[PDB]
RNA sequence: UAUGCCAGCUGGUGGAUUGCUCGGCUCAGGCGCUGAUGAAGGACGUGCCAAGCUGCGAUAAGCUGUGGGGAGCCGCACGGAGGCGAAGAACCACAGAUUUCCGAAUGAGAAUCUCUAACAAUUGCUUCGCGCAAUGAGGAACCCCGAGAACUGAAACAUCUCAGUAUCGGGAGGAACAGAAAACGCAACGUGAUGUCGUUAGUAACCGCGAGUGAACGCGAUACAGCCCAAACCGAAGCCCUCACGGGCAAUGUGGUGUCAGGGCUACCUCUCAUCAGCCGACCGUCUUCACGAAGUCUCUUGGAAUAGAGCGUGAUACAGGGUGACAACCCCGUACUGAAGACCAGUACGCUGUGCGGUAGUGCCAGAGUAGCGGGGGUUGGAUAUCCCUCGCGAAUAACGCAGGCAUCGACUGCGAAGGCUAAACACAACCUGAGACCGAUAGUGAACAAGUAGUGUGAACGAACGCUGCAAAGUACCCUCAGAAGGGAGGCGAAAUAGAGCAUGAAAUCAGUUGGCGAUCGAGCGACAGGGCAUACAAGGUCCCUUGACGAAUGA
RNA sequence: UGUAUGGCAAGUCUAACCGGAGUAUCCGGGGAGGCACAGGGAAACCGACAUGGCCGCAGGGCUUGCCCGAGGGCCGCCGU
């Protein structure tokens, strides 16, 4: 098909041939399951100490004493699991591999078909996302890479009736839960995410909601945030002809 | 839902009476012990057969059966189109690390090829003479005799 | 370290030269006009109006600063305890705004006017 | 249960077609793909140069493997093909889609069904 | 109705629950030796008032200098008194001063003291004099060299297995060890030091041929690095101490040459950029620390408090995280960007100085012995005839010789020179620094969020807990009454809240006091389910229910 | 060793590791090697049906019992 680019200002400046990848088949699961594995990926190991509970030279007496055989020392249950401070019977272990693997070709499946998802309107409104346009993704001229201020490419994104979509992520979430405790207080929805072909745009990144990639390397995850399809995105001209290929 | 996921509050957990699950005597010993007592059943008998020669003095011929170069004749256009002629050597894949290649005669041959190999079966030659073609010993596969 | 626990670690543990900045304040619009900063390190003679507590849109001038606990004491915002004496209620800087400043040591007026640094 | 969505849908195709048209291969074809992937078909080429015929649409319940020759004029129609697979076919015939074979042939008339 | 039963209510008791996290747990990166110049550890001291902790050492929570920092300060710990700081204190970095006694503990002895100059003891050098030096002991584990179980598995058990594991003895370093082929043996017209990672492979091999045990070559990677003697031939041409003088060593050989691309010697060709010694000496990168650093604290409402709701505005190479009287990019610290310092990389890379690479011909000059090898007895190994090692005995050749290629002998062939030595980098651990987390969240997580290896137990080896939360602000309750009264009580005061009043957020169950409803001193015990009655009930969150009569009317049925 | 789902398919998957980067995630490279693609035999060693016959389910066809009949079933035949 074709994609219409647009200059610094929202006019447009010609049009490209939309590529292949964008017509292939929305594969829903198979992008959750590229998601499902980096997520897991990048989880860290962790488990009880080894010995946690089992520091005692605890005995039980047997029988005599009108007592449950259960290990004491100094008149006080330990090292068994039903006895508090006692080590637990099956507990988190760091041995445990918590990697999920992929097919390569599985995953550059994915990869495509979240690329295409990109490309169908109606799936990124479903997604979630607001904005008020007819084509999607959104292909602006490689005059983007040298924008600077965060400002210049709002007024563009607004130029573009695209910008409601930050307004959208522009609200963090407290947190429900103890992660609050680790360091996960807040969250927020994922906003638009912007592709570009040398390096990502670091005067769009610090827009609410926004992801910063490259087209060598845009992955499963920023084109379908958490593993749902249709992320309205952003591909810089040279972005979208490279992307191509992927 | 799992099976697991579902034992709780059954006590047993699937293990029939709570005196079975305990330690290796529910298993009639570990790993496998009684192999030719109380488990005699489905085990390979006791002894020994045969004999092995040392590994360095065994040769690994690397095989192909004709049905698989003429299925694939006009696929092979980077390998010579004489009035057929294709040197096995250069089909078959790990023929290096194989001590020769050897042509078997299984399939059919819907052509007139000429086949260069160390080794043929006897029905690799009178499938393909059969078919008007013809077979070739290389230098290292004249052998036979 | 993003890490809750640290972050906060890192405050309640801080050596003294490093509780200065737990007590600084923005400054005024004039203020930060004329020495080109948003902020400063409250003072024993600066004067200062209240923007949160109880006491908003009160001005007075800094009478204390204690590091160890990085809070500060302001003329006349006070607690009357039971014997009906009159004790100061510890305010936070950051709910505060210098409108004035003491400029009797050479070496703050000097950090303050300079380019390169800021007190 | 079926975690590929489209699969999904060809097997509600299918079925809408054996129950409104004539078709009662495809209600056959749907009732297999709903079974388990490995009960489904993986026929090589050589399977269906033995057993096709020219205008006689080859309905295959699975995936169609590149192994052997073919030579035959016929339209193979598949749930998937492979790479080689399809570009041998279209060679001296035409693979088609089942979704396609549905469209064109609702009444899944003159038909021969390869496993 | 008393004793009393059930449920509820008000108040306790208790400390569950919910929320909170100064602690843990695990992963990752960085870094990494200390001690006779007396360590680590311990003891006892040290403050105005000082018990514990931390610090420090008779100069005792400290003294000095340089830089940073800055109007405050006098640790944990918010008292009282008092003091210090613009003579620039506190505080931080670096360097230095001081640094009691016991402790390897070293003059000798000793439960931290004592008796009358001391490297005790063992060594090397030596002016033969403790004159100059070394060792000792510590450290989280990692590493190297020795000693070496058993429970257990085999459904018994002996070989085997557990396992060269546990534990013990000795020892090094920041890493260890290994290492430039008497190799390999995809047998080749092939590879080319060593570790390690992936694989080869649960393959070969072992084994009451049971259970079980279990490599290597090669390959793909990581990192790469190659050298020095002994001897031949020279023969004092040399080395060490000392400022020098002078002394010491050394013909039983210091030093030159040389080291399988064998070398030496003789004769020539040519040449060196190899090597070895030595000088100089980083970039970058990584870890950590630091400087700088944008934008609202505007309106209304609620509130004790605005970071809330509604309205308006701003920054962003900064929308990580924390703080702040409730949810904060714009209030404060930070964060992006840029920059600076230290450390590690590394005394390395590069560069340079010096030296000389190499080749031909001749020459039986040289080339490591209780060795190679054989036998007896054992251990060990996958090592089977064919692993490695110990012990007793025997025991060779000399490059024209010798060893290896998985049984021995002999020939051939291919490979390689043992019985001398050194060697960077890539790898292990986690003491220490920093970072991280679908880990735990106070009976959890460490034994230890608190006085934690604390209190406490045992002669001793050793054993070993529990205890987190007032409030926005101490505003931590003045005055009065009562009392034996700094008690407690009453009244009162503060705060949004004292049922927030001190082990003070919330405040469950068991259970207790008082009390409400139902039952109750003539009556029978799984405490109830299902039916139906009495009595009882503020709202809310349920709104139905009774009677005449009429309609419909299954099986059944007068 | 089964099974369910998913990718690819006469093939399939990378391991260590390398580069990149948004730096434990992720994108690219890496096929060493494993399993499958022929078996039988202790070994030496030899080396197979891209279909020849008959039934016949589903399904298709026809002029509505008669044809074609993958899979399956019974035989042949082939390698050792
Ligand atoms: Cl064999
Ligand atoms: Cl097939
Ligand atoms: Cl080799
Ligand atoms: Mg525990
Ligand atoms: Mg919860
Ligand atoms: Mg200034
Ligand atoms: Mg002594
Ligand atoms: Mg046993
Ligand atoms: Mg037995
Ligand atoms: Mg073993
Ligand atoms: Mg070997
Ligand atoms: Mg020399
Ligand atoms: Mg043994
Ligand atoms: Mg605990
Ligand atoms: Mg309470
Ligand atoms: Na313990
Ligand atoms: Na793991
Ligand atoms: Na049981
Ligand atoms: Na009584
Ligand atoms: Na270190
Ligand atoms: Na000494
Ligand atoms: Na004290
Ligand atoms: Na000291
Ligand atoms: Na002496
Ligand atoms: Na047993
Ligand atoms: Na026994
Ligand atoms: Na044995
Ligand atoms: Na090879
Ligand atoms: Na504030
Ligand atoms: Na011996
Ligand atoms: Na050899
Ligand atoms: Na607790
Ligand atoms: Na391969
Ligand atoms: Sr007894
Ligand atoms: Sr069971
Ligand atoms: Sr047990
Ligand atoms: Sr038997
Ligand atoms: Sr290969
Ligand atoms: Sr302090
Ligand atoms: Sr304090
Ligand atoms: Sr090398
Ligand atoms: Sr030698
Ligand atoms: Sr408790
Ligand atoms: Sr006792
Ligand atoms: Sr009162
Ligand atoms: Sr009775
Ligand atoms: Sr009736
Ligand atoms: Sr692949
Ligand atoms: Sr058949």
């Amino acid at each position: 098909m074709q994609a219409t680019i647009y200059d610094l200002d929202g006019n447009t400046d010609g049009e490209v041939d939309l590529p292949d990848v964008f017509e292939t088949p929305v594969r829903s699961d198979l992008i959750g399951k590229a998601v499902r594995a980096a997520q897991a990926n990048r989880k860290q190991d962790y488990g009880s100490d080894e010995y946690a509970g089992l520091r005692t030279p605890a005995e039980s007496f047997g029988s005599g004493r009108g007592q449950a055989h259960v290990p004491k020392q100094d008149g006080r249950a330990r090292r068994v699991p039903q006895a508090v401070k006692g080590r637990s019977a099956h507990p988190p272990k760091t041995e445990k591999d918590r990697s999920l693997d992929l097919n390569d070709k599985e995953r550059q499946l994915a990869v495509r078909s979240a690329l295409a998802a990109t490309a169908d309107a109606d799936l990124v409104a479903d997604r979630g996302h607001e904005f008020d346009r007819d084509e999607v993704p959104v292909v602006v001229s490689d005059d983007f890479e040298d924008l600077v201020k965060t400002q210049e490419v709002v007024s563009l994104l607004e130029a573009l009736d695209v910008h409601a979509d930050i307004d959208r992520a522009d609200e963090t979430k407290i947190k429900a839960g103890q992660g609050s405790a680790r360091g996960r207080k807040y969250r927020r929805p994922a906003s638009i995410l912007f592709v570009t072909s040398d390096e990502p745009s670091t005067a769009a990144r610090n827009l609410a909601g926004a992801d910063v990639a490259t087209a060598s390397e845009v992955n499963t995850e920023d084109l379908a945030p958490g593993g749902a399809p249709g992320r309205l995105t952003v591909f810089t001209e040279s972005a979208l002809a490279e992307v191509a290929e992927r | 839902t799992s099976k697991k996921k579902r034992q709780r509050g059954s006590r047993t957990h699937g293990g029939g009476s709570h005196k079975n699950r305990r330690g290796a005597g529910h298993r009639g010993g570990r790993g496998d012990a009684g192999r030719d007592k109380h488990e005699f059943h489905n085990h390979e008998p006791l002894g020994k057969s045969g004999f092995k020669r040392p590994q360095k003095v065994q040769e690994e011929a690397a095989t192909i059966d004709v049905r698989e170069i003429d299925e694939n004749v006009t696929l092979l256009a980077a390998d010579d189109v004489a009035e057929f002629r294709v040197d096995v050597r250069d089909v078959v894949e790990e023929a290096d690390d194989a001590d020769y290649v050897k042509v078997l005669g299984a399939g059919q041959v819907r052509h007139e090829l000429t086949l260069i190999a160390d080794d043929f079966s006897e029905g690799a030659r009178e499938k393909v003479e059969g078919a008007g073609g013809s077979v070739e010993l290389t230098d290292l596969g004249e052998e036979r005799q | 370290s993003k890490q809750p626990d640290k972050q906060r670690k890192s405050q309640r543990r801080a050596p003294l030269h490093e509780r200065h900045k737990q007590v600084r304040a923005t400054l005024s619009a004039d203020l930060r006009e004329e020495y080109g900063q948003r902020n400063v390190r409250v003072n024993a003679g600066d004067t200062v109006e209240v923007l949160r507590g109880d006491f908003a849109g009160e001005e007075g001038e800094v009478i204390n600063v204690d590091l160890d606990k990085a809070v500060i004491h302001v003329e006349d915002v006070t607690l009357e305890k039971t014997d009906g004496e009159e004790v100061p209620r510890p305010l936070d800087t950051s709910n505060v705004r210098v409108t004035d400043l003491d400029l009797e040591d050479e070496k703050r007026e000097a950090r303050l006017e300079s380019e390169d640094d800021s007190a | 249960s079926k975690t590929n969505p489209r699969l999904s849908s060809l097997i509600a195709d299918l079925k809408s077609a054996a129950r409104s048209s004539g078709g009662a291969v495809w209600g056959d074809v749907a009732e297999r793909l709903e079974k388990p992937r490995r009960t489904h078909a993986e026929v090589n080429l050589g399977r269906i140069e033995r057993y096709a015929q020219e205008d006689e649409t080859v309905v295959v319940p699975g995936k169609v493997l590149g192994s052997g020759v073919l030579q035959k004029d016929v339209t193979v129609a598949a749930v998937d093909f492979s790479g080689t697979a399809e570009t041998k076919i279209d060679q001296v015939g035409e693979a088609v889609s089942l979704e396609q074979a549905i469209e064109n042939n609702p009444e899944g008339s003159h038909v021969r069904v390869i496993r």
